[PDB]
Parts: C-alpha cells; structure tokens; sequence
RNA sequence: CGCGACCUCAGAUCAGACGUGGCGACCCGCUGAAUUUAAGCAUAUUAGUCAGCGGAGGAAAAGAAACUAACCAGGAUUCCCUCAGUAACGGCGAGUGAACAGGGAAGAGCCCAGCGCCGAAUCCCCGCCCCGCGGCGGGGCGCGGGAAAUGUGGCGUACGG
RNA sequence: UAGCGGCCCCCGGCGCGCCGGGCCCGGGUCUUCCCGGAGUCGGGUUGCUUGGGAAUGCAGCCCAAAGCGGGUGGUAAACU
RNA sequence: CACGGUGAAGAGACAUGAGAGGUGUAGAAUAAGUGGGAGGCCCGGGCCGCCGGUGAAAUACCACUACUCUGAUCGUUUUUUCACUGACCCGGUGAGGCGGGGGGGCGAGCCGGGCUCUCGCUUCUGGCGCCAAGCGCCCGGCCGGCCGGGCGCGACCCGCUCCGGGGACAGUGCCAGGUGGG
C-alpha cells in the first residue's frame, strides 16, 4: 500500500480520539480484508509480524520453564511454573484452559515443548496455545517484550483478520511504522501482490 | 484502450488487462510499463479520492 | 515554449480533442481537391522541424492520397507467365503515399523544389499530407546562407528520385547488418559492385 | 460534440470587460519600427552627445513568461486557426494561477500590436498608475475562468441540432405531451 | 444598414522571375517479364535483369552511426585487394550468396528544429543620390510599402549547451 | 621533329598597396540551469524482397507507444 | 477491423456500495470463524459477561470480512430493437418560395372575445401575361406652377443545412473462408 492516505487516516483518527477520549482501556486496532481467495482452498499462508514498540497496553504474558528461569523471572516479575506443576495443571482440563484463556499468549523453555503434548496436545490448541521457545543466551528481559506483539497473520475458515495495534499517545512516526511493517509483511506473504485488499481501517476500537 | 485497461484494473483482471495491453501496444516489456503507469494514475485517483 | 506543448498534444491521437479535430479537419480536406494551396502549415512544430521556416519562399501544399495498395494493373487480372507472378490483388507499391504526396506536389509546382512533408489526416478512403515546398529564386532563399542547398541544380526533383526523408525511407539505405543490400548507395549499386567481374590485367 | 478544450473558447468576454481591456491595452503596446527608430535616436541624442512594461505576443513568449510564473495577465484570442496552438493555454494558466480571459478576435488582438493577427497577448508589468487598473480588470476576469475552470474542463459543446428537426421533434414531443394530458383528460 | 479589421478563396495580357522539352554512356527513384537452367515442371533460376515511366549532374547516389563488435576494442561515406565462392539461402536439388575484422586509395566535416535569453534585434520590394555597372551588387537617405510574434535573426545541437 | 627555344596578343591564378564598410569577438576553474524530431517507433497480418534462416529490408492495412526511455546485440519467448 | 457518430427502450455481465438470515446443545439465545482484551456504555451508581457456566471454536468491549439473497442509483461495457443526422450516398433544379412564427377567409364547441384543425385565390375555349401600377415618406432644378429622382409597402418576419430521399447501412481500404475452365 502506499503511505500518503495511511497518513491521511491516521490524521483522521489522530484528531478522532476527541471523538471518544477512551476509558475501556485505551489502545486501537486495524482491519485487513481480503477479496478472492477461497477459505476452504490450499496455499494457506502462516506467518508472524515482529513489531518494535508493541503498542497494546496490557499485553497478557506468562512463562513456563526450567531452573535458572526462577531468579530472573522473580526480578523481572513475571509468574514462573514448572514441569511438576505442568503436571499439577495436567490434574484437570478444567482450570488450565481458564487460565490459558485469560491469559494471551505463553512462552516456554526446551524440554517443556517436549511434556506440552503429554494428553494435552489437542487440549492446548483448542484455546491457541504454541508456547514460543526461549534460547540459551538465558536473557528474557525486554525479549519478552519483543516477542509479545508479534501478531500471527494465520489463513482460516473465512478471509479477513485483524491486528492489535496502536494507541493515539504514543508517536505518529512510530505508529506507522508498525503499520507499514504489518502490511507490507501481509503483501509479502499473500499469494499475489497488494490488488487481494479491500480497504484498511485503521479506526479506534470503541 | 488506456481507458478499458483501467476498467478491467479496477475489476482487477489484471492478467487480463495485461494481455490486452499486450494486443494493443505490442511488446510485453510496452504493456508492463503502460500497466504500471495505469496502476500509477488509478492508484492516483484512489489516493484522490479518499480526500 | 508552445512548440512542445503541440508536439505532445498531436501525440495523442485517440484523445477526444484530437480525435474531434482530426474528423473535422479530414472532412474539410475531403470537401477540397486533391492537390491545394495551404495559406499556412497546419503543423506549424512539425513543419518547421522538417525545415520550414515563416519566411517568403516556404509553400505549403496540402495532397490527398487513396490509400490501400498497388492493384496490378492488367487487362481482367491476367498476368500471363508462371504463378509466383500471378498476383493481382493484395500487392503493394515499394515508396509511402507520403512520398506518392511529395511527387504529385513536386510534378504540379515543377518550379519548386519539395522539401519535406508530413501527415494531416486521414479516413479509410483517403490519407492527407502537407506538403513543404521552396522557391529557389525568391530572393530571401537565394541570399540566406543557410538555406542555399536546394539552389544549386543537383536539387532538381528530390521527391521523384528519393532524396526527401519520405523518399528515402523506402530505398532500405542505412547503417549496420539490417542494410547490406545498399552498400554504395544503393540496391543498384551493390547489386552492379557485387554482380561484376574484376578481370585484371595480370589477373 | 466539441471537446470542452475546444469550448472553453466559445466563452468569452463580454462588451463591457472587452473595453476595460482593450482600454489598458493600447497603453502598454510595443513601439512600432517607426517610434523605435526614433526612439533609437531619443536614446542616441543623450547617451553619444528604463524600458516602460509592454504587452509580450505570440504563443511561445507568453507561453514561457507563464510557465516563469512571471505573467501578470494573458488574454487569448478565441479563433486562431489550429486551435493547437492555445488549446493547452489556459490549462496551464489555470494550473500556475494566471488571471486569462479569452478575447474576441484575433485581428484585434493583433491590432493592438501593430501587425495582422495575433494569438495572445500578456501583460508582465504595468505603471502605478495602472496597478488599480489591472487589479480591477484580474478580479473581473478570475471570477469568470481561473475560479470556474473545474466546470469549464466538462463543459461539452455542440450537439445541437438543425432548427427543422428540432422543429419536428418539438411538435411530435408536444403532441405526445397534449396526448398525455388527454389520458387523464 | 453601413464602415473597417482578419481569415479563407478568386480574377487580371497587373510587376518581376521560374518549370515544361532534348540528350541520356555513366547516376538516382519506381515498375518489372519471359526465353533459359533444373536433362520434365509448378517453388527456385533467369533477375530485381530486359522492356516501360519519371529526375539529374559533370559526376550522381551515399555520407558523419538509433554502426561494427564482444576485442588490449574500433570509428562518416565511396572505391580496390582479401575476406570468399565462405557464413548462409535452396523441390537443402539446380543453383544462389553477403558482412565484420585486415591492408590500402581517398580523407573533412558540419547545420537546423526543439530548450533558452536579446525593446523582430530578421527578411523582401519600390523611390532618390553616388559608385560599380556582360554573374544586378556596395554605401547613404525615405513620418516609403510589405513579410514576420501561427516565430525571423544572433548564440546554440548531443563531441554536450 | 628536337630544345628550361624566341617574339606578340589574350585570359587567369598569385603577391603588395589605398578607400569605404563589417566584426569590436577568446580560454581555464567553480556555481546555477537546460536538453531534443510521433499515426513515428514498436506489434500483428498481408504481399514483395534478402544470404538473413520462428520473418534482412520495404510497403499496404489494423493496432498503436515510452522516457533511469528507445533501437541494436544474426533462434521464437520470459527473468536479469 | 477501420472510416463510422447521436438518443431512448429491451436483455445481460452485479462494480462502487444499502439492507439483511446462520443450531450436534452446551451457554443469556442462535457465538459463520478469527486477532486481541483487567476495566465502556447509560448518567459514586447501574450492565451481561472478559471469568463461573462450559461446548465442535466460550459470547462483555470494538473489529474486519464473508456464504447467499434482495434493492438502489452512476456498474461501465456488451447485445437487440426503435428512432436521429452531421459522415457517406442518390435524385431534381438556371440549387426559385424549405421549416417555424405570425397576420387573413372559413369550420368545431362557449360567452364583441380566448382555443384546435384547415385553406390560401389559375379548369368553359389550340388568346395574353416579364421589363409595376397604385399608395406613402424624403430629395433636387427654374419663378404655388413646371421638370426630375430616391426609399418603403405592394411581394410578411426569423433561420443553421438548396430541396427531397436513404443513412451509420450501402460503399471503400486491408485481411479471412467459399466459389471460380471467365
Ligand atoms: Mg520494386
Ligand atoms: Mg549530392
Ligand atoms: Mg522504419
Ligand atoms: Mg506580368
Ligand atoms: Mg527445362
Ligand atoms: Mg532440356
Ligand atoms: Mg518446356
Ligand atoms: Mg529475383
Ligand atoms: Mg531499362
Ligand atoms: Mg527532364
Ligand atoms: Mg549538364
Ligand atoms: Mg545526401
Ligand atoms: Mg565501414
Ligand atoms: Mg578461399
Ligand atoms: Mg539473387
Ligand atoms: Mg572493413
Ligand atoms: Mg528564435
Ligand atoms: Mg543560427
Ligand atoms: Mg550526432
Ligand atoms: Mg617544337
Ligand atoms: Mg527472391
Ligand atoms: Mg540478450
Ligand atoms: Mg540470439
Ligand atoms: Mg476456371
Ligand atoms: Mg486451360
């Protein structure tokens, strides 16, 4: 796409926060729509959008690793749990989903990929769950945070998705940015160039 | 002719306009830049358009 | 300047102001007779980019051709040899109607030499060319240095032996591996150079 | 159907604007050979013992002093022989904010310079005493082409037909209509 | 209505010029066969030849790359030697058939339009005077007439300006 | 006949000199601007032509341009 | 294929874009699938849920698109029909009254008057018919008289094709198939 009417919309919305000044926590999102592929129909393409600002507020992570994931992660403050408790959370399919579903999306170390499909398999990915692995550096801090918001375009039974990103306080420069990064990344990875669109808006949420 | 490719682009056949740029002008390397600048002045007036 | 906001307007022929101006225009030429004084250039960029200068000497002569090609012309379409030569119909005439232009100028006004000429128009029945022409002994002609080529008497009749860009074009002269059938300066004389003994006198 | 790049020439203005125009124009033309000869002398007698504004004619002259942004006014005649030659004129007014008009008469036009025929005629400059002049004659001229040159880009002309067919249909309409006002009766 | 511009188009035994026609060995543009050969004959060949038509000059045409090349690159055209009876064309039959590189003969380059700037600075013609006057040209004077802004001249052209 | 043999005319070409008029002109360095020929190229088809062979050139007809573009780079075509 | 256009309907293609129905239940119903979500809306309080509940994807909050149907107006092109004329063509003429608008004589129905249609002055005979009478308004020459001109009605005005007849079809140009002992 090009940026002259994406800056353009942006504008428009930057000066449409006066039109809702938010308080249903203050982030937006856009739309990306699709015209002629069929949803049943092979060539389904399945890729992940690196974004570097991530700007969605609350955005709702755990881990789930092996020693020398339990210092650093008390100092960092994100809720560590262990093979062990795996098995604990293994004890129902009852409170596991509840909170795979509250929470967005995981992360976890080597071995515990490996115990993920005990019985649990077809359990985990009814609500979404591939827990993304971490790397022997050992260093999670603000990897984390990029990691998170790294939005899945996925093909699926219907050809439309839509992308979490923005908030009207942080930078114009930076926000279209991330845009730019979420469709040209899309343009890549459709089967044929930028004609496959609709229209973008990029609106408020509420 | 300019005016049925931007016709058929903006059904987006463009295969299509291709090929009949292609009858028209000539020489595929003519219909790709005439394509092009007919994506150029649609993309125009589509950017136009939404102010 | 104007020059080449005309010049790229006259390149585009299917627009709808060229296109309303070429039907008007082509009507009014097929309304006149088929060789007539023009008081100026209707393509004042194009003509003097052929050579014409707003200057006493410079005629315009305005031609109108029928187009298609060369029907042989024999008694009931009978060419009596072999059948490679039995062709009547769809042949076609070696020079342009842009030249066949220039020479009807050129045989009308015999006292003026043929310069260039150019396309004005056409319809299916007709194609209309202007023609340059030039006054060697008008004065302004006969004393401007720049200008005094078509003076000299070797300039007699460009049009009727293809000196002219339109006469030329169709002689297959120029440069390169696409035109070794004129090297000299003619089919004539590379076929007369080629198909020739040396016969030496000490061989 | 003329194209409304042919058109626009047939709109033109009026009595009233053409004298206002033509007024401030016999005061800036260019000096004929006989008073520049003179004035060569003039010159002569007091520099061997500034030029005043002009109007800039002919297609080329105006067409690059607009293009320069450096024309102050043009007017253009509606009847020139190839209408080639201006047919881009006021589009390219339009788009470097020119004030034109389109004037009546090419002889007159080229009467003003002192010749036969002229395409157009520019005014670059004025005199002090003018300025108010050209300001008055700009605001009445804007206000009729360079402000509705969006409505004048899709203004076709022609189709009209001859006065006995539309004589003929008229009466056959007018028929159908008093038809029609005889079904409700 | 009438007058005047302009455009377009007429008329004149208007003023001044120019073309026609001939020759045609050589040259340029078209048009263009068949005899013949293939042991027949139709594509081919004869042959882009003869015949036909138009136009010249003391030469014509061509000519300063929308080129050759693939190199350590050359450098307008024309002509000679070689390339070479070769690449290639061909009922792949009969037969046809170049080009580049190389050595020479010759050797020379340049100009517009366009883009721009300079008070159209440009051109033609008539009147007078002086000169020269058998290639009608030079200087000056004309509140002499036209052409030309629908673009003349000066600079400037791809090697850049 | 031979001869850098003679004589007399004529027509040039070649030098210097005078009058009037014209022309009152350049190279280098840096900066700022500007730059191109369209029913033409090119494509298809037809016919002729060529050694030019999926088309060498020309012409008719139809389509019909572009500008970091176009043409050529001897096998049609796409990418580079 | 081109020259080769104008308009109005019929038949398509359903593009810009308007409205809209979803059942193996579970669960606030009837969640077509998905990104993400800790606190709107309504005006400190209130509302289902995000969570419980829990099924084949758990639904608040705002979202995109769809599948199909339908309507709308500019889908914009294509196609058929009906018309138009300005290209083109044909005919007639010494391109002689074409088309409207008047104005006038009749008729039709109403109260001297408005409106629709119509007509425009030649048929009793093998004559003749032009080169204006008449009326009105101006102008001139000789002392109201004579002589001598001009304009306007008579012979209405306005126009954009001479008048008709065809017409985007004949036709012509270039290709394509058929036929072709001419
Ligand atoms: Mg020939
Ligand atoms: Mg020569
Ligand atoms: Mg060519
Ligand atoms: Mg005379
Ligand atoms: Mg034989
Ligand atoms: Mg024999
Ligand atoms: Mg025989
Ligand atoms: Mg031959
Ligand atoms: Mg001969
Ligand atoms: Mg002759
Ligand atoms: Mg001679
Ligand atoms: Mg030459
Ligand atoms: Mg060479
Ligand atoms: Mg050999
Ligand atoms: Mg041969
Ligand atoms: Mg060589
Ligand atoms: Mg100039
Ligand atoms: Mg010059
Ligand atoms: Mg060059
Ligand atoms: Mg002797
Ligand atoms: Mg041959
Ligand atoms: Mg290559
Ligand atoms: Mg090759
Ligand atoms: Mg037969
Ligand atoms: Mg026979």
């Amino acid at each position: 796409v090009s940026r002259d009417t994406l800056y353009e919309a942006v504008r428009e919305v930057l000066h449409g926060n006066q039109r809702k000044r938010r308080k249903f926590l203050e982030t937006v999102e856009l739309q990306i729509s699709l015209k002629n592929y069929d949803p049943q129909k092979d060539k389904r393409f399945s890729g992940t959008v690196r974004l570097k600002s991530t700007p969605r507020p609350k955005f709702s992570v755990c881990v789930l690793g092996d020693q020398q994931h339990c210092d650093e992660a008390k100092a960092v403050d994100i809720p560590h749990m262990d093979i062990e408790a795996l098995k604990k959370l293994n004890k129902n399919k009852k409170l596991v989903k509840k909170l795979a579903k509250k929470y967005d999306a995981f992360l976890a170390s080597e071995s515990l990929i490996k115990q993920i499909p005990r019985i649990l398999g077809p359990g985990l990915n009814k609500a979404g769950k591939f827990p993304s692995l971490l790397t022997h550096n050992e260093n999670m801090v603000a990897k984390v945070d990029e990691v998170k918001s790294t939005i899945k375009f996925q093909m699926k039974k219907v050809l439309c998705l839509a992308v979490a990103v923005g908030h009207v306080k942080m930078t114009d420069d930076e926000l279209v940015y991330n845009i730019h990064l979420a469709v040209n990344f899309l343009v890549s990875l459709l089967k044929k160039n930028w004609q496959n669109v609709r229209a973008l808006y990029i609106k408020s949420t509420m | 002719y300019e005016r049925r490719a931007m016709e058929l682009l903006k059904v987006s056949k463009d295969k299509r306009a291709l090929k009949f740029i292609k009858k028209r002008v000539g020489t595929h390397i003519r219909a790709k830049r005439k394509r092009e600048e007919l994506s150029s002045v649609l993309a125009a007036m589509r950017k136009a358009a939404a102010k | 300047g104007a020059y080449k906001y005309i010049q790229e307007l006259w390149r585009k022929k299917q627009s709808d102001v060229m296109r309303f101006l070429l039907r008007v225009r082509c009507w009014q030429y097929r309304q006149l007779s088929a060789l007539h004084r023009a008081p100026r250039p209707t393509r004042p960029d194009k003509a003097r980019r052929l050579g014409y200068k707003a200057k006493q000497g410079y005629v315009i002569y305005r031609i109108r051709v029928r187009r298609g090609g060369r029907k042989r012309p024999v008694p009931k379409g009978a060419t009596y040899g072999k059948p490679v030569h039995h062709g009547v119909n769809q042949l076609k005439f070696a020079r342009s109607l842009q030249s066949v232009a220039e020479e009807r100028a050129g045989r009308h006004c015999g006292a003026l030499r043929v310069l260039n000429s150019y396309w004005v128009g056409e319809d299916s029945t007709y194609k209309f060319f202007e023609v340059i022409l030039i006054d060697p002994f008008h004065k302004a002609i006969r004393r401007n240095p720049d200008t005094q080529w078509i003076t000299k008497p070797v300039h007699k009749h460009r049009e009727m032996r293809g000196l002219t860009s339109a006469g030329r074009k169709s002689r297959g002269l120029g440069k390169g591996h696409k035109f070794h059938h004129t090297i000299g300066g003619s089919r004539r004389a590379a076929w007369r150079r080629r198909n020739t003994l040396q016969l030496h006198r000490y061989r | 159907k003329v194209p409304p790049a042919i058109n626009q020439f047939t709109q033109v203005l009026d009595r009233q604007t053409a004298t206002q125009l033509l007024k401030l124009a016999h005061k800036y033309r260019p000096e004929t050979k006989q008073e520049k000869k003179q004035r060569l002398l003039a010159r002569a007698e007091k520099k061997a013992a500034k030029r005043p504004p002009v109007l800039r004619a002919g297609v080329n002259t105006v067409t690059t002093l607009v293009e320069n942004k450096k024309a102050q006014l043009v007017v253009i005649a509606h009847d020139v022989d190839p209408i080639e030659l201006v047919v881009f004129l006021p589009a390219l007014c339009r788009k470097m904010g020119v004030p034109y008009c389109i004037l009546k008469g090419k002889a007159r036009l080229g009467r003003l310079v002192h010749r036969k025929t002229c395409t157009t005629v520019a005014f670059t400059q004025v005199n002090s005493e003018d300025k108010g002049a050209l300001a008055k004659l700009v605001e009445a001229i804007r206000t009729n082409y360079n402000d509705r040159y969006d409505e004048i880009r899709r203004h076709w002309g022609g189709n009209v037909l001859g006065p006995k067919s539309v004589a003929r249909i008229a009466k056959l309409e007018k028929a159908k209509a008093k038809e029609l006002a005889t079904k409700l009766g």
